[PDB]
RNA sequence: UAUGCCAGCUGGUGGAUUGCUCGGCUCAGGCGCUGAUGAAGGACGUGCCAAGCUGCGAUAAGCCAUGGGGAGCC
RNA sequence: GUGGAAGUCUGUUAGAGUUGGUGUCCUACAAUACCCUCUCGUGAUCUAUGUGUAGGGGUGAAAGGCCCAUCGAGUCCGGCA
RNA sequence: GUCGGGUGAGAACCCCGACGGCCUAAUGGAUAAGGGUUCCUCAGCACUGCUGAUCAGCUGAGGGUUAGCCGGUCCUAAGUC
RNA sequence: AGGGAAACGUGAUUCAACCUGGGGCCCAUGAAAAGACGAGCAUAGUGUCCGUACCGAGAACCGACACAGGUGUCCAUGGCGGCGAAAGCCAAGGCCUGUCGGGAGCAACCAACGUUAGGGAAUUCGGCAAGUUAGUCCCGUACCUUCGGAAGAAGGGAUGCC
RNA sequence: UGUCCCAACGUUGGGCCCGGUGAACUGUACAUUCCAGUGCGGAGUCUGGAGACACCCAGGGGGAAGCGAAGACCCUAUGGA
């Protein structure tokens, strides 16, 4: 498939949202990422 | 108004280009052309841009591989920041 | 130790199939430490990494058969599998024969043995398939 | 051929995409019309009274 | 140490396409018994392996002469073709 | 007296029950238009480290003025 | 003899199809699969991508077949408790 | 697959060698769609993997895609707005 | 220039690609437009913007799954074989991941399958299933027929190696 | 010509034992049953007898009018298409 510049931006953001809640936030909140998306098990939009 | 140069892209590969090819890599505003990147670069570091290669990254940002003239030395230009 | 990464590298550096690269069992540790293509070339030069040789099918037995068949053997009814016209293309064979006979008559003409009228008569007869071969043509020529 | 599983295999065509106007993935790239907001068909936004109970 | 002849007739009890494997097991079992040692301690030199697999996985030889030695602090045997 | 039946005891599983309420539901009074001076909505950004939410818009959890407020804040 | 015609023949060439085994499977590998067998294979042929036709309407070499596992009138939500 | 060996707290299935095999219009090589970071490296094993795992398409963190002359871009097709 | 450890060949045959001709067929007639040519040469400057990773499948796609299904193109000239892009065997390349293993001569029973004396369809709704036959050449070929065909009719013989 | 007379032997993968992984169907209760009888006329459970020490492994499926599906057949509905 041939992706456009926009599409590429979106996939990129999606990848970034795919990170984990940083360790420090755990400590700062005295205590999960519900938007975790696997490439195979999940499906993005467009 | 948006600025052309965002910051220096410093990674192992960026180093190799700098030490062996006299190139500097930067994170630039994706609306910027090679031409603009070239100018912005010369005016900020006072050097002579020979060539610019761009790539829209999977990081949402635009990367520019800027090669300086033999007259200038990437290693040094980068050492002052 | 896991040298699968290196295998991939050596195969590209030696320019050979991964399956042909050979790593010296006594130097896993060192190869294990090979991280760069250059590290690889280096171990290659020390002969710690080498490339096995590729085989080729022997054409020995093929050649002997080729000889027998070139001499006229091993082609009996019991050795044919395709239809006759398959073993020899009838149209292709006719083009061979007719050209021979047309080249023949062409020479005798220039050569003077045949008058452009005798030739013409023979040519037309040949195109009409009256001569089984050049020899048969020559024979007929001699009345 | 089974209209089931075996017919699912040819489904590699892209139709509904991320809509420029509403942000939903309902912009039919072949029709150039959004099935969600109506973008490409109507200047006004797509909306219907049946999207909710009659008295609400 | 000594030279022993291992019968591999029992590998025919195992499905034919897998004789080699079974034979290799018999050989280890044999040495372990005849040299009073744990089958864990029996080391077969590759030569033996190559002998058994010589005509493929399905055509193992009916016997095999094997040279073995016994020793060390936990008890063991090292063997090889002959 | 194995396999085992009934009841209980100690521990567990489970999350009922009781207690609690940052949420709902309904009534009532007030109030009430926005947009080409580009709205509402969306997208993508924006933090020292920042994934979500909120805010904000390349001056990006913010800039300025006046009033309030006060020794704390981010 | 030459020529090389054909909704022509043989053909697991590629590809298309789906006759029998009422085999295997039947909480499957699979909400239509596996194997052997079998039919077509220069044509009314097969096929990719693009494109048109929309629900009492399409499309149909016609079986009430097909229109996203949905068809003697699709699907979704509403009428609707 | 088998015998040795490597690493490791742990090895039938992670890695090296030999021996034995499998794939030949594909189980090889290059790609369209589609996927969307799955690519490489390092660090790991609570999850995922039809057993195990020191391995991984898994978990975490980093890195990676450079064009006047390859595509788009331009033209016009059925047709569409 | 490059590349090769080295040698760093010469001729030939058959010849995919590519080029260029001739014939035949249609109650079927086999796009368009941009653009190029037409229309020289030197030197110099400019050539921005988007894609570019990887999978491309018995684990990266669709099918709820690391699904025995489905999914387009190019490589159709690797060797023996042979009519062959067929079988079978083997290179190059890939793989031991169509991913759980250990043990019993390993019984009954089941799935796939081999061989069964004498008989030979008695089996069964039915020859279902299985089997027989087979490639190639020579001889030879009935009824019928729309004169095309029937036809590989049938039937008979040959077939290796040196 | 193993379709049959009439079956036999063998080959591979299961089946059986062991390590690891690890579901579903189904369940008012009780339940070791058999022969008879009786009952809404088709009973493991009533009545009379008979038999019956408990547990477990493997089997081929006689019974639980076995499990699966608010019977398609038929009739009825001031039902539908
Ligand atoms: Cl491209
Ligand atoms: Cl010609
Ligand atoms: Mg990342
Ligand atoms: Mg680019
Ligand atoms: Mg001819
Ligand atoms: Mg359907
Ligand atoms: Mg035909
Ligand atoms: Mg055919
Ligand atoms: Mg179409
Ligand atoms: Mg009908
Ligand atoms: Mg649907
Ligand atoms: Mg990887
Ligand atoms: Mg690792
Ligand atoms: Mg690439
Ligand atoms: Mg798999
Ligand atoms: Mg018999
Ligand atoms: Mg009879
Ligand atoms: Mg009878
Ligand atoms: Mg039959
Ligand atoms: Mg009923
Ligand atoms: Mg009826
Ligand atoms: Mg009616
Ligand atoms: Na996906
Ligand atoms: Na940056
Ligand atoms: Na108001
Ligand atoms: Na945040
Ligand atoms: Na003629
Ligand atoms: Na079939
Ligand atoms: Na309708
Ligand atoms: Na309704
Ligand atoms: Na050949
Ligand atoms: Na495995
Ligand atoms: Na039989
Ligand atoms: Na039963």
């Amino acid at each position: 498939g041939k992706k456009s510049k926009a599409t590429k931006k979106r996939l990129a953001k999606l990848d970034n949202q795919n990170s984990r809640v940083p360790a420090w936030v755990m400590l700062k909140t005295d205590e999960r990422n519900h938007k975790r998306r696997h490439w195979r098990r999940n499906d993005t939009d467009e | 108004s948006w600025d052309v140069i965002k910051h220096p892209h410093v990674t192992e590969k960026a180093m190799n280009d700098m030490d062996f090819q006299n190139k500097l890599q930067f994170a630039v505003d994706d609306r910027a052309s090679k031409g603009e990147v070239a100018d912005a670069v010369e005016e900020q570091y006072d050097v002579t841009v020979e060539q610019v290669n761009t790539q829209n990254t999977m990081d949402g940002e635009k990367k520019a591989v800027v090669r300086l003239s033999e007259d200038d030395d990437a290693q040094e230009v980068a050492s002052r920041i | 130790t896991d040298l699968s990464a290196q295998k991939r590298l050596a195969a590209d550096v030696l320019d050979v199939g991964k399956n042909r690269v050979w790593f010296n069992p006594e130097r896993q540790g060192d190869i294990a430490d090979a991280i760069t293509r250059e590290d690889v070339r280096e171990l290659v030069d020390e002969g710690a990494i080498q490339a096995k040789d590729k085989k080729g099918n022997s054409r020995g037995r093929a050649r002997e058969r080729q000889k027998k068949r070139a001499k006229g053997h091993q082609k009996g009814a019991g050795s044919r599998k395709g239809k006759a016209g398959a073993r020899q293309n009838s149209k292709e064979d006719w083009e061979s024969r007719i050209r021979a006979q047309r080249t023949k008559l062409r020479e005798l003409r220039d050569e003077g043995t045949l008058s452009s009228s005798q030739y013409r008569d023979l040519y037309d007869k040949a195109g009409g398939g009256e001569f089984d071969s050049v020899a048969d043509l020559e024979r007929y020529i001699d009345a | 051929t089974g209209a089931g599983t075996p017919s699912q295999g040819k489904k590699n065509t892209t139709t509904h995409t991320k809509c420029r106007r509403c942000g939903e993935k309902s912009y039919h790239t072949k029709k150039k019309v959004c099935s969600s907001c109506g973008f490409g068909k109507s200047a006004k936004r797509r909306d219907y009274e049946w999207q909710s109970k009659a008295g609400e | 140490e000594r030279v022993v002849t291992i019968p591999l007739r029992d590998a025919r009890a195992e499905p034919n396409h897998k004789r080699a494997d079974k034979a290799m097991i018999l050989i280890r079992e044999h040495l372990a018994k005849h040299f009073s040692v744990d089958e864990d301690a029996v080391r077969l030199d590759p030569s033996i392996n190559e002998a058994a697999w010589a005509r493929g996985r399905a055509n193992t030889p009916s016997k095999i002469r094997v040279r073995a030695a016994r020793f060390e602090e936990e008890g063991e045997a090292i063997v090889e073709a002959e």
